């Protein structure tokens, strides 16, 4: 999803 | 992994901030390039896993002695283990969210009220604008203690369950019970669960407050009014989730859809050359078109839905602000432009937070499923063990009158044994006696009932299946015992592995992977027979062994080594149990018969009646390909304009805004009591209606301008996308078959497979965000700059150091993901082979040297993965850095101006310049994925590119005649065939003719040329030599098309498609069905179709696996005589079945040209003509009938 990817690319591994 | 003590436990509070370590890190890794396992710390004593396992298996322990085995919960016991690392993470998150909320929107509140203001006053906003740097920095760096708790916690949770997991399950009673995908999965994705959890989950801890926050701040702003603009969020986020739930659908949906695309792919290319003499591509071309159109317009609707979930956020606050503010201007309350950018501020600020929860969220809801199939993995029964010694050390087995029953049933009931050391005991049964039941239960995998059973002693076993250790010869031949030379040698010589050492040249040091059966159980025997333990129990050595070996190898072992020790013996063999000392027989659970062998034949029981019975980076061109790709330049101008008339609009609602804050009373003279003067009030000017028309245009504007840009770009990508398939498909089925039997099926079949999922489901989607990132930041900055030049010259140099910071960050986290994968992946191996091979290192007591392997490989594969967190978090903390001095400076610019600029420029300014925050390692992030994406679009580029191309279907010879061939006559003439360029040539001057309704039978050895003939007349090879004329027509002057249209064989093996009776015998329906039924009849198949009620759409899976094989084979002849034509071949097309197979060929195309390539002479005998080819040339040709009356004769040879 948009916003699940928006947190891990913040600092988690995607 | 050489350090003395990690960075961690000496590092200050400044340095754990600043990751002052990890600078030092990249920046040698920077000086280098590469790395290496020797340059990375090692874990540090705060973190090791054998501490938390134990503080965690304590509290367990604690858990389940206070409320039972019944009511236990992890999450409790989690909850205790972590407790304090959380409290600290929340507490300083809440800092965080409290500074993020006071510092943006107090300060901007208070300058944008001293810029309304008239008096300059440098003093004040000096100290307004240091106080927003000190808000900004502190918040960057309470974020940043809280991500380096939430990591360490998270890392020693991860340890620590992983280890006790491990614990468990090496202490499990029963391994069928449950599948081992799932028992893998278990140890292999639930640390990243858990890590997601803890960190996620922390910072999930802080969206809420921020939110209450900022309504209470607008409410109080504004009026009675700011509901409206509160109401949004609630009003929206349902539809977020609405979308995401109806794209997981979707997503169900066209994964089923590619299952069976990937499935057909496999299935038509797994008989490439069987299709390539056939001329049937097209039915299967078109069969693939509409699955993968079918497959498309599931994507396309998937797309459609994604697009529009994905760049919210400036919708979001650009449609509160229109709502709230025209609904306040609608009814007569008044605003000026400070509370206008303090509200769109501060709902900046919510957005962020709303953006950050949602899959913090959905990682807790993994989490307790993952806790829940952990609880379920952590009550089960444990195997127990038999300590109760014996009266004697003499007696090392005793046991008296126990009976068991399976777990899953009695089997074994008053039993009574008792063995003495130095003595050979040997079973005798049948299979399902219980022999595998009592030596499992000797093995201790069964409980206790009635009496005791007594075991001393160490155990030797050895596997029916013969677990294989991962590793060489050397390794698992000791076990983990010292090495000897003359013990090893002697061991090796006894069980005959010299043939072993000498076929494979690295014989002694090859890694095994996880061989042939015998190797498997002489390696057994060689380490059981070095193991050197107390009691060796045995079965069934000798079942797969060769008879002869196995005698040898039980002669010079167990006859010759182990006659001073107690040995157990089973087999199902009962030849050996002459020279046994006792024999045991074991019928349904009970001891029936026993004693010595010769009273065991005395006796005359049912041992004899049955002793007996055997006595009888990429560059441009891939960007540039993928473009054209795309349907040229247009396509991609028509996306960038696009993307760019959307942020322009959302810039034109925003200017709209300030344009209408700026345009004041318009000079209007208005009346405010006794004496009238110009006012400069919002209400007193006559035009505002037409700016409300505006801003709902505007919103308009906002909605369809995103429709259809999404639908846009969505349908150009899917294009593109499929016209790359078909562009592979139609070069791949226009390839030569030297691809094939060059590389194996598996890449071709990866490539299709995983490749392209990937990039129909990846590419498009990170393409998108990125694009539309950089346009937003683009866009930002560009009315930054707008607005003052200066900005722009400043902001240069700090692009410079972004791209640098990009580079550095690039490379780091490149070699930190590869030092990763490279040490996960032994880690897997060796659960793999853990799980393979439980009960033998339960039966030799080995558990706790597993346990601290299994601990080191853990702390060496953890180490560089936290690493690799801790560095994307550091270039986190760099970039919001940089984002921090571009808001200082842009602020101290709108203050030193102050009184010559309009309030509402300067408040649109610094807005978008806090939208500016929080907007770079998206970028970088975006960024890596696209290129690793594009690298692999680059491997099929080069994929396709590196094929080649055939002899066309066409040629200018044109068909030979309509009705060719006008008879059966071939004559070969010197015909020189090679496989391959430089390999030796298979066809050697071999000149012959056939004449027309003559049988010819093609009989040789291995390798003769026997399957070339099959090539050289279809023209699937092109000659290398000489001319083949058939009807006196040369093959070489006719189309591909044409020759292969007149030509059928019949394969070794059945060939049936996936699909449906109709398709599997005529796809392209040019046959009448009477002529179906009546070559059903003729290969009798009616009687076998006419009863089911689809009989003409029966369907027929892969391979055809549910008829009889005599069935495959009469549709498949049925599937060779309904093409009629005059030339057919059979390839060795193999006792009732067979032979009405044979008969019916025989009657079937009696009128026809027959040659048979058989290796069985019995089929062949009474042929007209016998085919003997020597290495690929002809030596004796004339009727079988005279060949086998002369000795002399080759083709008398092997008959006797």
């Amino acid at each position: 999803d948009a916003l699940e990817t928006a947190a891990r690319a913040e600092g988690l591994s995607l | 992994t050489s350090k003395h003590q990690h960075p961690v436990d000496n590092a200050g509070l400044f340095s754990c901030m600043t990751f002052s370590w990890l600078s030092s890190l990249a920046r040698v890794a920077h000086k280098k390039g590469e790395l290496s396992m020797e340059d990375v710390w090692s874990l540090s004593k705060h973190e090791s896993s054998d501490v938390n396992c134990r503080r965690l298996e304590r509290l367990w322990q604690e858990e389940l002695n206070e409320v039972g085995p019944d009511a236990a919960s992890l999450r409790r016991v989690v909850w205790i283990f972590c407790r304090t690392r959380l409290i600290l993470s929340i507490v300083c998150l809440m800092i965080t969210q409290l500074a993020g909320f006071s510092g943006p929107a107090f300060m901007v509140k208070h300058l944008l009220e001293y810029t309304q203001a008239t008096e300059s006053n440098l003093q004040y906003s000096l100290l307004l604008v240091l106080g927003l740097l000190l808000t900004e920095i502190v918040r960057s760096w309470s974020l940043a203690l809280t991500w380096a708790l939430n990591y360490r916690t998270g890392v020693r949770l991860r340890g620590a369950i992983l280890t006790m997991a491990f614990k468990k399950i090496l202490k499990l009673k029963n391994i069928k019970e449950k599948s081992l995908g799932e028992l893998i999965n278990i140890c292999s994705n639930d640390g990243q669960r858990m890590f997601e959890a803890a960190a996620v989950g922390s910072l999930l801890a802080g969206g809420p407050v921020v939110a209450i926050l900022g309504m209470i701040y607008n409410v109080i702003i504004l009026g009675p009014t700011g509901f409206l603009g509160s109401a949004v969020f609630i009003l929206f986020y349902p539809a977020m989730m609405f979308a995401s739930r109806l794209t997981a659908y979707f997503r169900r949906k066209c994964v089923a859809a590619t299952d069976e695309r990937v499935q057909k792919m496999n299935e038509v290319l797994t008989y490439i050359k069987f299709i390539k003499m056939y001329a049937w591509v097209k039915a299967f071309s078109q069969s693939v078109q509409k699955i993968r159109e079918e497959e498309r317009r599931i994507l396309e609707k998937a797309g459609y839905f994604q697009s529009i979930t994905v760049g919210v956020a400036p919708i979001v606050v650009v449609i509160a602000s229109v709502v709230t503010f025209s609904v306040h201007m609608t009814l007569g309350f008044d605003l000026t432009a400070a509370q206008a950018f303090t509200v769109v501020t501060v709902f900046n600020s919510m957005t962020f937070a709303l953006k950050v929860t949602p899959f913090s969220v959905k990682s807790l809801s993994e989490a307790s499923v993952a806790v829940d199939r952990f609880k379920s993995l952590f009550l089960m029964e444990e195997v127990h063990m038999i300590k109760n010694k014996p009266a004697s050390p003499h007696i090392k087995i005793e046991m008296k009158n126990a009976t068991l029953a399976w777990d899953s049933q009695r089997t074994l009931h008053s039993i009574d044994l008792e063995i003495q050391e130095g003595k050979l005991v040997g079973i005798c049964g049948s299979v399902g006696s219980g022999k595998t039941s009592l030596i499992s239960a000797i093995l201790g995998q069964m409980t206790l009932l009635e009496g005791s059973i007594a075991i001393s002693g160490t155990f030797a076993y050895v596997a029916q299946q013969a677990w294989i250790l991962n590793a060489t010869l050397r390794d698992n031949i000791l076990f983990g015992k010292e090495y000897d030379e003359e013990r090893y040698n002697s061991v090796l010589n006894s069980c005959c592995l010299r043939p072993d050492l000498a076929i494979l040249p690295s014989s002694d040091l090859t890694e095994i992977g996880e061989l042939s059966g015998g190797q498997r159980q002489r390696i057994s025997l060689a380490r059981a027979l070095y193991s050197d333990r107390s009691i060796y129990i045995l079965d069934d050595p000798l079942s797969a062994l060769d008879a002869h070996v196995g005698n040898h190898i039980f002669n010079s072992a167990i006859r010759k080594h182990l006659k001073s020790k107690t040995v157990l013996f089973v087999t199902h063999q009962l030849q050996y149990l002459v020279d046994c000392d006792e024999v045991i027989f074991m019928k349904e659970g009970c001891i029936t018969e026993r004693g010595t062998h010769e009273e065991l034949m005395n006796l005359n029981g049912d041992y004899a009646t049955i002793f007996n019975n055997l006595l009888l980076s990429v560059p441009w061109s891939v960007y540039g390909v993928y473009i054209q790709a795309a349907g040229g330049p247009l396509a991609f101008l028509v996306i960038m304009a696009l993307f760019m008339l959307n942020v322009g609009s959302t810039a034109f609602s925003t200017w709209w805004l300030s344009y209408w804050i700026k345009q004041g009373s318009g000079n209007t003279t208005v009346t405010r009591g006794n004496e009238t003067s110009v006012s400069d009030s919002m209400k007193d000017n006559p035009h505002m209606q037409y700016y409300a028309s505006i801003y709902a245009l505007s919103m308009a504007v906002m909605l369809i301008l995103k429709a259809i840009r999404g639908v846009v770009f969505v349908k150009g990508t899917l294009r593109a996308s499929s016209r790359l398939h078909d562009e592979l498909f139609r070069r791949i089925l226009r390839s030569p078959m030297k691809f094939f039997d060059t590389t194996p099926t598996g890449r071709i079949l990866n490539r299709f497979s995983k490749d392209m999922d990937e990039v129909d489901v990846r590419l498009p989607f990170q393409a998108e965000m990125f694009i539309q990132n950089v346009i937003l930041v683009f866009f930002c900055v560009g009315m930054i700059a707008g607005v003052f030049p200066w900005f722009l010259v400043a902001v240069g140099p700090l692009v410079i150091l972004f791209s640098v910071l990009h580079i550095v960050s690039r490379v780091l986290i490149r070699e930190l993901k590869r030092l990763d994968n490279i040490t996960q992946s032994p880690f897997l191996s060796h659960i793999t082979s853990s799980i393979q091979g439980l009960a033998t290192i339960h039966a030799y007591n080995k558990g706790q040297e597993f346990l601290h392997r299994y601990q080191e490989l853990l702390d060496d594969n953890q180490a560089p993965f936290f690493l690799f967190t801790c560095a994307m978090r550091w270039l986190a903390v760099r970039l919001d850095l940089i984002s921090i001095a571009l808001i200082t400076t842009t602020g101290l610019m709108i203050v030193l101006m102050h009184g010559q600029i309009p309030p509402a420029y300067a408040g649109l300014a610094i807005s978008y310049a806090v939208q500016l925050t929080g907007l770079f390692q998206f970028t970088v992030r975006l960024a890596s994925e696209t290129e690793a994406r594009f690298t692999s679009v680059e491997r099929i580029n080069h994929y396709i590119k590196t094929l080649s191309l055939e002899a066309p279907a066409r040629i200018k010879n044109k068909a030979p005649s309509p009705d060719w061939p006008q008879e059966g006559e071939v004559t070969f003439e010197n015909a020189e065939m090679r496989y391959r360029e430089n390999l030796p040539l298979v066809l050697k001057k071999v000149s012959f003719t056939i004449k027309p309704k003559e049988k010819i039978g093609i009989v040789g050895r291995t390798g003769s040329g026997k399957s070339s003939l099959g090539m050289a007349l279809f023209r699937l090879v092109e000659l290398s030599g000489g001319c083949i004329k058939i009807d006196g027509v040369r093959i070489s002057d006719i189309g591909l098309a044409d020759l292969r249209s007149k030509l059928s064989i019949i394969p070794q093996e059945p060939v049936l498609f996936s699909g449906t009776v109709r398709s599997n015998l005529d796809p392209f329906n040019q046959y009448t069905e009477d002529q179906i039924w009546d070559a059903l009849e003729r290969t009798h198949m009616k009687e076998c179709i006419a009863q089911l009620p689809l009989k003409l759409e029966s369907e027929v899976m892969e391979n055809g696996d549910n008829f009889s094989v005599g069935e495959r084979q009469l549709l498949c002849i049925a599937r060779a005589l309904l093409r009629h034509c005059k030339i057919l071949i059979l390839d060795e097309a193999t006792t009732e079945t067979d032979l009405l197979i044979q008969e019916t060929i025989r009657e079937a195309f009696a009128d026809c040209t027959m040659l048979t390539i058989a290796h069985r002479l019995h089929t062949v005998l009474g042929s007209d003509r016998i085919m003997v080819l020597a290495q690929g040339q002809v030596v004796e040709f004339d009727t079988p009938s005279v060949l086998l009356s002369n000795d002399s004769s080759r083709f008398y040879a092997m008959f006797a």
